[PDB]
């Protein structure tokens, strides 16, 4: 049955065209339709929230993808924005067609959207993370639009302080796209945590914010390091034997400290909740401004046993350790506190995110294993072993078994061949030779009715980087025949960013040029027509490089010294014209490891802009219309729709 | 519970010898006090020979190089770093038009220099002390370093041999050492101190360090400043004598300046660039701290009062573009800094935490309400303010403060009444400025509210100006709350006359303060003997603000006229020398009174006044002619000094009146005896291993 | 095994005191301010104890160059004492006393401003010279010398060569010293005039008179009390409580003790009195070179 098919992403941001999607199904071979498409309100009477474009398709002209502008002015006009938050808009496709054609009930058919307010990026910082009362703190905003370009909108600017007062209010035309302000954190503050935040005047939803601490002025006689020899304790039954720590203390002007260092020992658990032992207390006098600690088995189940082994076992705490340390010609006694200590049932530690959910028969399965050490890093180069077992109706349980070495971002992607007859998939994986990293996975079967499936088949299982080309292999899958052409589409971020039509061969293969469109993550989403019921499958794939789009690299050269000071060159290369904004800050803030205010870095960038994806989960599922609003799409024939999303975060 | 802060504190050491029993006297509180005392007790006799967060390190060094660069192909950046303690993060990111934005990598850069010379000095010395200097040494490498290091000459100063002498110092390997200079003052100024070091023959190392070191005059400073009023319409002050400085406490060594300003544009140079309007406001112009909560306001009221005239009268032509920054700047300042005194339902606390106040609440309601002006949109807070002051009325009609900020009146048995009318008439008149803030078609039950409660308390008002009982002060606000928020005529003309039967007058002055009964046994009935050849006295803060508020009730029950030119005249010619008056209330009130009268009393015509002052000083016989006007703004820029001394002698012409004021500013040897009358004061050193052995017993 | 041994870093206590003399129950908020002595500090961790702690005595404080500011929210009626602890960071020593003033904050016209000093005998009053820089600080210090005492370059007419050729002389006394009591920083001496030589801005000077002298505290001079000395020096710019000039002993000044009838009569001196008494006549009625 002729039909036509809408796409567009699941939700709408203002004053961000929202790229529509029409497509022109089994039509006859000389038959041309040509309409309109545009959005609407459906809370009021149906009044257009925004204009109209206009298409035509022709049977072998049959799609086209339509950037429709949704400004403020028209919003505004049909009566949906301002405070209530959330309102949904309907976003409809004209034409005589439908009824002329058809005879369906009327010439539209549509979508309902989530209509959000939210747009562009805005990123801000200070010059110091962590202030005293008194001082001066200078901030900077920039703002970029959604294809990350700098944005001359004006913005809205507030301060607020530890009670959530709102103390300074400034609002700024941007004909740099970049703010700068300063003011003087008062004499009398209170301590605790300060906010800063920022969004288009416009926006009002669109606000981001940054944070710093001020509190009270702290300047030791010497600063106090607490270093575990391993900065985990296995927590294995046949192995607990680990915990020993290196105790070090030295002035500012670095003559080591020598006195007396008392070290108490206890358990810290989730949100805090100190627990200490009154019994284990060690003392040692500092040699060269150092200390070296050990913790027996004995000592360790005495005081379990004085803590009468707190609710059940140790896994889910970690161990705790203070500091106090006394100087012997001072008498002044200063403190220190590790609080990093967990208890692990491995170092390595195990992430199925990006392995999906749902199996095709007949098609392989990928296992996408990502295995990361400790707190700190990835673990490159560590095997990675799987176990999987095909659960068969009335045959033989197969099981599968192979393994892989860690590399790159520490990621492992293992094939997983699945017959053509399945019930379900039972996975586990174990990572690391020596010690048990272990994660298990069930992956059901669809449904033995259906369309038909359609697999995506990915050959080159690596990440690809930006500059890359990725190869990606069509086939529809068992019962399905008698078709024509594949369609598919490619979604970034938050719109869907090309869209395209493939004959079928023996093998159809698709190729995509990975450029900084596509980063940091895009989605593969890909279906045909089985008569009147669509087929589809999906997805996701993350450009694992974090080099910019341009680049900015610094580096420092020669020096010189006459001996006031010492001079050095500072070089700044970019590529193309530039605003380089610049910050020098003290590394000893970062060194002891307290709060996670990181400054801004290129991983966390590319994670806002990432803010805008509308998808949820690593791939489609069972049915074409979960594999749709699984990529973050919404779609409608006049037959199917797609329920809005209730929700802009994933369910 | 705040039981554990109380048990915490309880242990917790004083730097005063106290007992527990006598130390549990200052909590007052009785779920404190159980805890505090019990815990203290234990520490106290049976205790013999953290809890919740640790002291992490917050203090670092300003982040250098905070700036944006616009980088074309490249860029070379010269960066001087004097001996770094700790490793720098450079970071960077850049922004472009073409290809977005990106994140720079950043680079560690340290200066760990082999050696390195760390010079300390004291904060100020006075001269004749002798101090021995003590650069610290300090060598990173793992070999012994010898140095020869030695102090730079510098006139002044008496420096071993002149400053040549240079000493021989071994320094360990991994290690620091000081070496000593001596060094005596002999002048009183600012003198740089340089240290060098330099490796003798062994290896080619060296470094220096350059420190300024605050010389000061012995004794203690003092200060005198008095006005003087120019007038040439009157023919007897067209000349006048100022004699000189004879102070028997003055330090002998050392010639002193007498300072002098004289100005015929007393509006422009109060609310102007030099002034009000001035980079660092009316706070750097008065000598007080301003730690408290009252005292913020001194940043935004002053600053209300000077935008007011300028807005009103229409020359901010006449200032430079930077005095429009200056006042936004400093509203900003002031908001933020009130905002932190805030307390959960609205009020207003003297200190932070501590017990709210109803005269501070209704303070910065005023003044808040005042800075929707130009910082409008903010109703919500202060809304919220108003319906918390409105449950603070007594049955009276009357205000009650538990925590009061500001006590004034001093007379005895009425002191009580005094209080109870001036702080109900300074609520009255906060609440009738929050009227203003909500222009709101809705929320009328608060608007209600308080024109009920405006009412109820002018009726209580009326009764006790009626009565008459009342002190100047009294009665001073209760004009102007009754005339400000249009009370009944009947009440509004028993406070206004009861006001001016109060009132003294002396030539072409007018001020109120200080009278019970008859003052003076010489004077005549209404005027005083005074003169322009004499100085005018300087008045207390209590009458100033007295003054100030008669002044303004003034401008509104007439509006200009005699009364009003007479009391503002006395105004302009008690504030301090460098602006200002004797404290932040009385300072608050007098310029929103004195810009309430110049904005009324304004004109374009051209008034002049020709003064030629004349004297002879140290540096011989010196005469300046100055030709003033009302439109110069002027100030700090044309201060003239004389020898303090020597007499001044001015002579003064033109069609306009005008102020001169002088300040003596000397140090002196003993402190007289008109100080320490009312109040007391004792300090004392007793050394630190005495004091604690007389503790430790 | 016995030590001796000077600290770096001296530590010293401070005892700081109020109260209100007057009955009345006006009290409002009072500030302390405290000048410390020249090197000092006082410690930040002392004074937050002060404010923050549950038994509060002070209510805020700012520490603002060498001043200690104390914000009170009442001044009591009965003498009530804070303290604190400060330290010296760079030695000072020979340290002369500062001022602490106690105002009325809203009132500043009342007040209590006071002098208080270093404890007496502590390495505070104590100098720390080498040699050379405390002659070199001795050099601004006046001329004492003994009755009659003659230097080496001193050319038999010393007396009238100071007076009339360098460095010159501007007045010329003869007194009798009554007492010598303290002030800040200086020493000033009672004296009577028994004889006047010559005056310039002392116009109405006479004998029998009282007159004040002022040294500096560092400086090695003090006449003794109940003695006659020979003073002559340069005008001051400071007069006395009763109006008179004062004076101020400097380099320029000359400071001798006068000779007794016995050394005068003594063999020794018979002929260096003489010449005292032909310079004394010869400059108390002629002047310089008439
Ligand atoms: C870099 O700077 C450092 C610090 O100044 C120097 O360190 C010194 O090194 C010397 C050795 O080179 C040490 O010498 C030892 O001195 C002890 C104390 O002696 C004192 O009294 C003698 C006179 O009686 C003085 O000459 C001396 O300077 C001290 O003031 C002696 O007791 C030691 O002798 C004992 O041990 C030796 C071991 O070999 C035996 O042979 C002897 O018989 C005897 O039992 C010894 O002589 C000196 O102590 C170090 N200084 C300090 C403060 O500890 C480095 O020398 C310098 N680098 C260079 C290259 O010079
Ligand atoms: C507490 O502090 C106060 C202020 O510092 C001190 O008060 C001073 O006291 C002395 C001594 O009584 C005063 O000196 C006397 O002043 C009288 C008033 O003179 C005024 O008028 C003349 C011009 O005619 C001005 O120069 C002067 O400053 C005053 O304004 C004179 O009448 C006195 O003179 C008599 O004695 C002298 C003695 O030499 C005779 O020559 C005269 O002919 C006449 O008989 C005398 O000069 C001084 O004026 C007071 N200060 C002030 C500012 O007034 C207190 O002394 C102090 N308390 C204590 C206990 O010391
Ligand atoms: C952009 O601004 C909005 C508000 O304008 C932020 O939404 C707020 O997020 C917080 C945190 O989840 C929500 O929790 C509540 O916050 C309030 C203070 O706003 C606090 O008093 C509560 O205890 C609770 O923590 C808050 O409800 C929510 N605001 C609304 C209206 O729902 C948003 O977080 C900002 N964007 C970013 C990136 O921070
Ligand atoms: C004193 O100030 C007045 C202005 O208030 C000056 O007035 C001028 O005086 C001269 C004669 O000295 C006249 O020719 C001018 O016409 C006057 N100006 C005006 C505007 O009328 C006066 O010059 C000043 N005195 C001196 C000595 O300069
Ligand atoms: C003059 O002073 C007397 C003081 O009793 C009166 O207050 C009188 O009212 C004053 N004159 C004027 C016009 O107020």
């Amino acid at each position: 049955k002729p039909r036509l098919l809408l796409f567009s992403p699941s939700v709408v941001h203002l004053g961000v065209p929202l790229s529509v999607g029409v497509q022109l199904q089994d039509v006859p071979r000389g038959q041309v339709v040509k309409g309109s498409v545009f959005l609407r309100n459906p809370s009021r009477n149906n009044v257009p929230c925004s204009p109209k474009v206009d298409f035509t398709l022709s049977s072998e002209r049959d799609f086209a993808l339509l950037s429709l502008q949704v400004p403020l002015k028209d919003a505004k006009s049909c009566g949906l924005h301002q405070l209530l938050r959330g309102p949904e808009v309907q976003l409809v496709a004209h034409s005589p067609w439908l009824k002329d054609s058809l005879s369906r009930t009327t010439n539209i058919q549509g979508i309902n959207l989530l209509f959000s307010s939210r747009r562009g990026h805005l990123f801000l910082q200070t010059d110091q993370p962590i202030y005293n009362p008194g001082q001066r703190v200078r901030y900077r905003v920039f703002a970029l639009d959604q294809k990350m370009r700098p944005s001359t909108d004006t913005i809205t600017v507030m301060v607020e302080n530890s009670h959530g007062l709102r103390v300074r209010k400034k609002e700024v035309y941007m004909p740099s796209s970049i703010f700068q302000d300063d003011f003087v954190i008062p004499d009398i503050s209170e301590p605790g945590t300060w906010k800063i935040s920022a969004r288009f005047s416009d926006g009002l939803e669109s606000n981001s914010s940054t944070q710093f601490e001020v509190k009270k002025y702290v300047l030791p006689n010497f600063e106090v390091k607490i270093t575990p020899g391993k900065p985990y304790i296995l927590t294995v039954p046949g192995h607990l034997d680990e915990m020993q720590l290196d105790i070090q203390a030295r002035y500012i002007y670095g003559k080591p400290v020598q006195g007396v260092a008392y070290v108490r020992f206890g358990l810290l658990d989730e949100d805090g909740k100190k627990t200490f032992f009154r019994g284990l207390e060690s003392q040692t006098k500092l040699v060269n401004g150092q200390s070296h600690i050990s913790l027996s088995k004995a000592e360790f189940q005495d005081a379990l046993e004085k803590l009468n082994m707190g609710i059940t076992d140790l896994q889910g705490l970690r161990l705790y350790v203070a500091a106090a340390i006394i100087e012997s010609p001072g008498g002044e006694m200063e403190e220190a506190e590790l609080t990093s200590w967990y208890f692990v049932s491995s170092p390595f530690s195990l992430d199925l995110s990006k392995t999906k959910r749902h199996l095709v028969p007949g098609a392989p399965f990928l296992l996408q294993a990502l295995v990361r050490e400790m707190s700190g890093s990835p673990a490159s180069g560590i095997p990675v072993k799987v176990s999987a077992t095909v659960s068969s109706p009335g045959s033989v349980p197969e099981v599968q078994d192979i393994q892989q070495n860690t590399d790159g971002s520490g990621q492992v992607s293992i094939p997983i061949i699945i017959p053509q007859t399945i019930s379900e998939l039972q996975l586990s994986v174990s990572a690391g030779s020596p010690h048990p990293a272990i994660a298990r996975l069930t992956v059901a079967a669809p449904p033995s009715g259906g369309p038909g499936f359609l697999s995506i088949e990915r050959p080159d299982s690596r990440p690809p980087r930006v500059g890359d080309t990725l190869n990606l292999n069509l086939r529809a899958v068992g019962s399905g025949a008698t078709f024509s052409h594949y369609y598919y589409m490619i979604l970034s971020r938050g719109q869907i960013v090309f869209m395209n039509r493939e004959p079928k061969r023996t093998l159809t293969s698709v190729s995509v040029f990975v450029d900084h469109h596509l980063a940091p993550s895009f989605y593969f989403v890909a279906f045909y027509y089985h008569g009147d019921h669509p087929v589809a499958n999906s997805l996701r794939v993350d450009v694992q490089a974090g080099a910019c789009e341009g680049k900015l690299e610094l580096s420092v050269d020669g020096a010189k010294q006459y001996r006031n000071g010492e001079s050095v060159k500072l070089h700044l290369e970019t590529d193309s014209l530039a605003l380089v904004a610049l910050g020098a800050l003290d590394t000893a803030l970062y060194a002891a490891g307290s709060k996670s205010h990181k400054p801004l870095n290129m991983g966390k960038v590319f994670e806002a802009m990432n803010s805008y994806d509308l998808g949820c989960g690593p791939g489609g599922g069972d049915s074409a219309l979960q594999v749709f609003q699984a990529a973050g799409l919404a779609f409608s024939d006049g037959d199917q729709w797609t329920l809005s999303r209730k929700r802009l975060s994933c369910p | 519970p705040t039981a554990k802060r109380c048990c915490q504190d309880g242990v917790t050491r004083l730097p005063m010898m106290r007992s527990c029993e006598q130390r549990a006297a200052r909590v007052q509180q009785p779920d404190c006090r159980e805890p505090f005392l019990s815990c203290c007790q234990f520490a106290e006799s049976l205790r013999k020979k953290d809890e919740d967060d640790i002291p992490v390190r917050s203090f670092f060094p300003e982040n250098w190089l905070w700036r944006v660069e616009t980088v074309d192909r490249f860029q070379i950046l010269t960066l001087w770093l004097p001996d770094s303690l700790t490793t720098w993060e450079i970071h960077g990111l850049s922004l472009s038009k073409t290809k977005g934005l990106c994140v720079a990598t950043p680079v560690q850069l340290r200066v760990f220099r082999e050696f390195h010379l760390h010079l300390r000095l004291p904060m100020s010395v006075r001269r004749f002390e002798q101090l021995e200097l003590r650069p610290v040494l300090y060598n990173y490498l793992d070999k012994n370093l010898t140095v020869s290091v030695h102090v730079s000459p510098v006139e002044g100063l008496c420096l071993a041999g002149g400053g040549g002498l240079a000493q021989q110092v071994l320094v360990p390997a991994g290690s620091a050492r000081p070496v000593a200079f001596s060094v005596v003052p002999t002048a009183a100024a600012a003198v740089s101190l340089k240290v060098v070091a330099r490796g003798s023959f062994e290896f080619p190392v060296g470094d220096a360090v350059s420190k300024v070191l605050q010389i000061e005059k012995e004794g203690a400073i003092h200060r005198e400043e008095l006005v003087y009023e120019l007038n040439p319409l009157d023919h007897r002050g067209r000349t006048l004598e100022i004699p000189g400085n004879s102070d028997p406490n003055m330090i002998p060594d050392g010639d002193f300046n007498s300072y002098v300003r004289v100005t015929a544009s007393d509006p422009l140079d109060t609310l102007g660039s030099e002034g009000a309007l001035s980079p660092g406001g009316v706070a750097s112009l008065l000598r007080l701290p301003r730690g408290c909560g009252e005292q913020t306001m001194i940043y935004l009221a002053p600053t209300l009062a000077a935008s007011r005239y300028l807005d009103k009268t229409e020359q901010w032509s006449t200032l430079p573009p930077e005095t429009k920054d200056h006042a936004v700047d400093l509203i900003q300042k002031g908001y933020m800094r009130i905002q932190q005194f805030r307390k959960a339902d609205g009020s207003y606390a003297a200190w932070l935490s501590r017990d709210s106040s109803t005269w501070l609440t209704a303070f910065v309601l005023k003044v808040l309400s005042l800075a929707q002006e130009q910082v409008g949109g903010s109703p919500e807070k202060l809304q919220e303010t108003s319906n918390w002051l409105l449950s603070q009325q007594q049955a009276d009609g009357s205000f009650q403060d538990p925590c009061p900020v500001l006590d004034r009146s001093m007379q005895g048995g009425l002191v009580g009444n005094d209080e109870t009318v001036a702080l109900t008439a300074f609520v009255t008149i906060a609440l009738h400025h929050g009227l203003a803030v909500f222009q709101d078609e809705g929320a009328e039950p608060l608007k209600q509210r308080v024109e009920a409660s405006i009412s109820k308390a002018n009726s209580f008002l009326g009764e006790k100006a009626s009565a008459g009982l009342l002190g100047a002060h009294a009665a001073a606000i209760t004009a102007y709350a009754l005339s400000l928020t249009k009370a009944p005529v009947d009440l509004l003309g028993v406070a206004h006359n009861n006001l001016m039967a109060m009132a003294q007058e002396t030539g072409d002055n007018l001020y109120w303060g200080s009278v019970t009964g008859s003052q003076s046994n010489a004077v005549s009935p209404t005027p005083a003997p005074r003169n322009p050849s004499d100085p005018m006295p300087q008045a207390p803060a209590l009458w100033i603000e007295t003054t100030a508020y008669a002044l303004l009730h003034l401008l509104l029950h007439e509006g200009k006229a005699e009364m009003a030119d007479q009391a503002s005249a006395w105004l302009t010619r008690q504030g301090s020398f460098q602006g200002g008056f004797r404290s932040t209330q009385d300072t608050v009130i007098a310029l929103d009174a004195l810009s309430a009268y110049w904005i009324a009393s304004h004109t374009t015509e051209e008034r002049g006044l020709n003064v030629t002052l004349s004297s002879t000083g140290r540096n011989g016989f010196k005469s300046h002619a100055l030709q003033l006007n009302n439109r110069q703004i002027r100030g700090l820029e044309e201060e003239l000094q004389f020898s303090l001394g020597s007499k001044i002698n001015v002579k003064v012409g033109g069609n306009s009146k005008g102020t001169l004021k002088v300040l003596r500013t000397y140090n002196v040897l003993d402190m007289k005896n008109t100080t320490c009358q009312d109040l007391q004061i004792e300090v004392t050193v007793k050394g630190h291993v005495e004091y604690t052995m007389e503790a430790n017993e | 095994a016995p030590k001796v041994v000077e600290e770096q870093e001296s530590r010293v206590h401070y005892t700081v005191c109020i109260w209100r003399n007057g009955k009345v129950g006006l009290s409002g908020m009072a500030i302390a301010d405290v000048t410390l002595l020249s090197g000092f500090h006082a410690l930040r961790a002392d004074l937050e104890k002060l404010t923050s702690l549950s038994d509060r005595y002070v209510s805020h404080f700012e520490t603002e160059g060498p001043h200690v500011l104390l914000y009170f929210d009442s001044v009591p009626t009965s003498r009530e004492c804070v303290g604190f602890e400060a330290v010296q960071e760079v030695p000072v020593g020979l340290v002369q006393p500062a001022s602490a003033t106690l105002y009325d904050y809203y009132n500043p016209e009342r007040r209590c401003s006071v002098f208080y000093g270093a404890p007496s005998k502590s390495r505070l009053l104590a100098t720390l010279c080498s040699a050379e820089v405390c002659q070199c600080a001795e050099g601004k210090c006046p001329r004492q010398r003994r009755a009659l005492e003659r230097g080496l370059q001193d050319e038999d007419g010393y007396r009238m060569k100071f007076a009339c050729y360098y460095p010159r002389v501007e007045y010329g006394f003869q007194v009798k010293v009554l007492r010598e009591d303290s002030r800040a920083a200086f020493r000033l001496f009672e004296t009577k005039i028994t004889q006047v030589l010559h005056f310039t801005k002392d116009v109405k000077a006479a004998a029998n008179q009282m007159r004040n002298f002022l040294v500096r505290a560092s400086c090695r001079l003090r006449l003794e009390p109940g003695k006659e000395y020979l003073i002559m020096g340069l005008d001051g710019a400071t007069y006395d409580l009763e109006g008179h000039p004062q004076y101020l002993l400097d380099s320029n000044s000359w400071i001798e003790e006068m000779p007794s009838e016995r050394l005068c009569r003594s063999t020794r001196q018979r002929a260096a009195c003489a010449q005292l008494n032909d310079f004394l006549q010869e400059y108390g009625t002629q002047g310089c070179q008439v």
